């Protein structure tokens, strides 16, 4: 099936449950924040600085 | 023995753990 | 190799004479401490299932120990186990089917059952065969395919406050580890 | 007591129970529970909440007056 | 008065996704867990 | 393992009722309040400094310039105040299913509240704004109505003729350290409640039907916490300066009283307690007694029921006791003009009413209605 | 007279939604459990089940059916009498001790 | 025990004989 596929290979030992979460906290991680930021960016739609960054700055 | 693919997976989880939090 | 599993966890009595240099670990810490008064490992087998466990009958107060123990074992053996234990959990087996057989009421029962469940009659050799195959790593192949990490019947008669609950009871099917 | 089995004297009673993986986890949640979250609003509801409405007058009428007092008069 | 006021929202944001996230999935452990308790049949047999 | 083994008996297979509702979660909170003020506190204490001319600039100086020094300030000050919510409902638990009945336990409480109180109060001070020092100047002065020593006991605990830089330093070195006899205080509180076993909500002995603490309270209180965390990080990220007064953004100055005078929220309904009264002494009195009376209520018990689960005029008298202290603390952050007075007057009689007069009577009337 | 509302009390005080009878919901003391002590085989494992079954509702925030609920016309007094001897002979002992 | 079906066969066989093992449980034949 498909969970038990997981269960199987992924998350039966205790040994590689933690190494799938570790790994899946790490792209979670990269993963959450990008898009929460791109969200509260997009939000937040010219207001900030970084939209407004271009503006003061021929470098 | 039989600890050996245990601790070598624990030797990862502590590893990637101490990457992932650094 | 479940009955080779079952014979290294092996059964007690208090009636028993080795208790606390017996060789099977639950009957020696079960004799040393006096945990219980008797325990036995079965495989009771049926046509496409089974119960595979154990049973015992202890104080009120040693169910809890008597429970870790005896998990403990279980989890043990899935994950780890030494050739010299399986070798004797052979020889226990080994000497079981020829004592068993032994008389002629035992070999015409043998008959009668093997014929409406096995469908023939199965030789010593071949059983011998089937048992010199079990090594260490089938043992444990074997009984982590069946007992880790798996819900257990459980049924608890008698004083059974200290009997663990369930989520504790089904805790103790896998490990740390 | 205090450990399990120095807690008391139980007799004669049998408690079936069944593995978490095999059941549910929310069964009946939505169906069930609604009402039964209903019937225990109704139960309470007359002992509770008439002191807290009490309060909701008390306070407003309290507020008005301490406005009316607060503004000219003639 | 308040130059933390951007940064504080966005981790407003994140912590109500998270928590909108997590507090489902514990809740759901502690259902898990509890559901032993919650579904058994208590069953008197005296002698006579 | 003779750790392990008193972490057991604690925590792993403590054999807890079955019927624990949510009310029972707070214990657990507080402490996870408590260990929240201390390390949140601890990083504040790092950066902030305890002298009249540097306080202020310390505080700023955390929340603008240590990096991420803003959440950790106000998780400690909204923290404060979800250590006294969860405190409050705690103290109510008890009320309601007779937790009381176990004295020690109920007594090192009243202990705890009493010390979080200081604690708090105190701690309010730190920061040196207008509210802070003018909070202080108000309550503290009140000790002055004690007969005979009252004056003398007010200028020994500032350290001279008014609150000033002697009492700011002492303020700090007391909030930094009652938070360590608070938790000595707690496991003691703790250590009552092993001997005597945990109540329910029928107030009727559970040893028949016991379960272990883990996993299932363990999982429980694990899920109460992230709703503490939750109701926390609600007020630090959307609302920091919901529950503080403005005022104390002011800077402190003696020659400059702040019109609306008050302290802080969770002691409002104490303040219009001592308002209530015209005497000072009697004001100081009342305003002792209304926390006090806590080691009173074991002694008033009148029910032959222990829980007020199936006791509908104590219910009731309860939920008036409830509304009745929301009317104080309304009261409270009121000025002391009319209509305000004569409603503070009322709702601090009916206070003591209920708890000394009436609800005793509710329980002794229940029982003869039930041949008791 | 007004026993009416001492059955209006009994159903407003609820104990019998649970299938509890009155001395099943008294508070435990030195006497009451000297009462439950002297208590024999069959009331004391019945309150046993009575309460652990209320514990068991208790738990699931459920009641009984509405048939299963207790009776004020059957609502056994089983503990009063014992208890009524254990308090009579610790004031003896105490009207003793005064002497 | 209870009934006169179970009760049969209990009436004493044989002399008794105590066998005490290492291995299998302590009996009384016969
Ligand atoms: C990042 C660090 C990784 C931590 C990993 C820790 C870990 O392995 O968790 C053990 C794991 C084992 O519990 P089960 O899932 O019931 O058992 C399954 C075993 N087959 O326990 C938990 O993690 C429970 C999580 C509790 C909620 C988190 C707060
Ligand atoms: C809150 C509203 C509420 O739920 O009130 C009713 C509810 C009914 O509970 P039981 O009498 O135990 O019976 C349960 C029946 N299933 O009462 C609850 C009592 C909890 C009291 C604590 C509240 C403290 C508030 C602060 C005060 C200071
Ligand atoms: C720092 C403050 C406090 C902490 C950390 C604390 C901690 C605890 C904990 C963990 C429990 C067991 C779990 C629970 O039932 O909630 C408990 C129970 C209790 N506490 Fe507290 N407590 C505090 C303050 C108080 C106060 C102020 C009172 C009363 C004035 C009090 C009275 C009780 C009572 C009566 C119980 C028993 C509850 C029951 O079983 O019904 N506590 N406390
Ligand atoms: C029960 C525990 C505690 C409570 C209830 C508490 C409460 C408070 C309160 C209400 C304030 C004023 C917050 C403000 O509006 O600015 C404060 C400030 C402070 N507290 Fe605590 N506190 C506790 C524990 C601690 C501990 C343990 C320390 C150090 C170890 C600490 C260090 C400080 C410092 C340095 C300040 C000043 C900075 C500031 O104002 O935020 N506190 N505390
Ligand atoms: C002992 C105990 C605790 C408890 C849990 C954690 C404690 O310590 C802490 C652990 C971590 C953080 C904060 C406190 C102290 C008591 C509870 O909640 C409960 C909740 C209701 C069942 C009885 C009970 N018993």
């Amino acid at each position: 099936t498909l969970t038990a596929r997981l269960y199987s290979l992924l998350f039966r030992r205790t040994s590689t449950f933690a190494l799938t979460i570790v790994v899946g906290a790490l792209f979670f991680e990269r993963a959450f924040d990008q898009g929460a930021d791109a969200i509260y960016e997009h939000i937040n739609e010219g207001k900030l600085w970084k939209h407004i960054k271009h503006k003061y700055e021929n470098k | 023995r039989n600890w050996v693919p245990t601790a070598q997976l624990w030797g990862a989880v502590g590893a990637v753990g101490l990457v992932s939090a650094t | 190799a479940l009955q080779v599993a079952n014979a290294i966890i092996g059964h007690y009595d208090c009636t028993y004479g080795g208790g606390a240099h017996l060789s099977s670990p639950l009957a020696s810490i079960a004799a040393t401490n006096k945990l219980c008064q008797s325990f036995q490992t079965f495989n009771i087998c049926y046509a496409d299932t089974g119960l595979l466990g154990a049973h015992f009958v202890c104080d009120h107060m040693s169910i809890d120990d008597m429970m870790f123990v005896l998990q403990g074992q279980w989890m043990r053996l899935c994950t780890s186990a030494t050739e010299s234990e399986v070798l004797r959990g052979k020889n226990l087996l080994r000497n079981a089917l020829v004592s068993h057989l032994d008389g002629t009421t035992p070999v015409c029962e043998d008959i009668g059952r093997s014929l409406l469940t096995y469908g023939r009659r199965i030789p010593l050799a071949e059983w011998e065969s089937r048992i010199a195959e079990v090594d260490a790593r089938v043992v444990r192949e074997v009984c982590s395919k069946y007992f880790y990490d798996q819900c257990p019947a459980v049924a608890g008669f008698g004083p059974i406050e200290q009997l663990p609950d369930y989520n504790r009871i089904r805790s103790g099917m896998f490990w740390l580890r | 007591g205090r450990q399990f089995g120095h807690l008391t004297r139980v007799r004669h009673v049998i408690t079936y129970s069944l593995s978490p993986f095999e059941q549910r986890a929310f069964p009946h949640y939505f169906s069930k529970g609604i009402p039964n979250v209903l019937r225990r609003t109704r139960a309470c509801i007359l002992r509770v909440a008439p002191p807290f409405v009490a309060f909701y007058l008390v306070y407003t009428w309290g507020t008005q007056e301490f406005e009316k007092s607060k503004r000219k008069n003639p | 008065a308040e130059p933390e006021h951007d940064h504080r929202k966005r981790m407003g944001l994140k912590m109500l996704l998270m928590m909108g996230l997590l507090l489902p999935l514990v809740y759901a452990m502690k259902r898990h867990k509890w559901s032993v308790l919650k579904s058994r049949k208590l069953a008197y047999r005296p002698p006579k | 393992h003779p750790l392990m083994k008193i972490v057991n008996n604690a925590f792993i297979d403590l054999p807890a009722p079955s019927n624990i509702s949510s009310w029972w979660n707070f214990g657990s909170l507080l402490g996870i309040c408590l260990i929240l003020q201390i390390l949140t506190g601890l990083f504040l204490a790092m950066h902030y400094t305890s002298d009249t001319t540097t306080a202020f600039s310390s505080v700023t100086h955390i929340c603008r310039d240590v990096n991420y020094g803003w959440i950790i300030r106000y998780m400690h000050a909204n923290g404060a105040s979800m250590f006294f919510i969860c405190l409050y409902m705690h103290v109510g638990r008890g009320l309601y299913y007779g937790s009381y009945t176990f004295l020690e336990t109920w007594n090192i409480g009243v202990i705890l509240l009493l010390t979080v109180m200081a604690t708090a109060f105190m701690g309010y001070v730190l920061p040196w704004g207008q509210m802070s020092f003018w909070g202080a100047t108000v309550i503290t002065n009140l000790l002055s109505a004690i007969p005979y020593i009252g004056t003398n006991l007010v200028e020994w605990i500032w350290g001279g003729f008014s609150v000033d830089k002697a009492t700011l330093t002492r303020f700090f070195a007391f909030h930094f350290i009652l938070p360590f006899i608070i938790m000595a205080i707690a496991m003691v509180h703790l250590l009552f409640l092993h001997e005597t076993g945990s109540n329910n909500p029928t107030g009727i002995s559970s040893d028949v039907d016991k379960i272990p603490f883990h996993p299932y309270y363990t999982i429980k209180d694990i899920l109460g916490a992230l709703l503490l965390i939750l109701a926390l990080m609600l007020l630090v990220l959307f609302a920091p300066d919901l529950l503080g007064d403005p005022d104390n953004y002011t800077p402190a100055n003696p020659l400059n009283t702040p019109p609306h005078i008050k302290p802080e929220w969770y002691f409002l309904f104490a303040y219009a307690i001592l308002r209530s009264i015209p005497n000072k002494l009697g004001g100081v009195l009342a305003l002792a007694f209304s926390i006090l009376i806590l080691a009173l209520i074991p002694l008033l018990h009148t029910s032959k029921q222990r829980s007020m689960m199936f006791r509908p005029l104590s219910q009731c008298l309860f939920w008036a006791l409830v509304a009745d202290l929301l009317t104080l603390t309304w009261i409270g952050g009121q000025p002391v003009e009319h209509p305000y007075i004569t409603i503070g007057q009322l709702a601090s009689v009916l206070y003591f009413l209920l708890i000394l007069v009436l609800m005793p009577t509710a329980g002794t009337i229940e029982n003869k209605l039930l041949k008791w | 007279w007004l026993e009416g509302i001492r059955k209006w009390y009994y159903n407003a005080a609820g104990f019998n939604k649970l299938g509890l009878m009155r001395d099943d919901t008294i508070h435990e003391n030195d006497d009451v459990k000297e009462a439950i002590r002297r208590l024999p085989e069959n009331l004391y494992n019945d309150r046993v089940f009575r309460i652990k079954r209320a514990l068991d509702l208790s738990m699931r925030q459920q009641i009984l059916p509405k048939e299963q609920w207790t009776k004020y016309e059957e609502d056994k007094s089983y503990l009063e009498p014992y208890l009524k001897e254990v308090i009579r002979e610790r004031k003896e002992r105490e009207e003793w001790a005064k002497k | 025990v209870l009934c006169r079906e179970s009760l049969r066969g209990q009436a004493a066989g044989r002399p008794l004989v105590a066998s005490v093992s290492l291995n299998v449980p302590a009996s009384v034949r016969y």
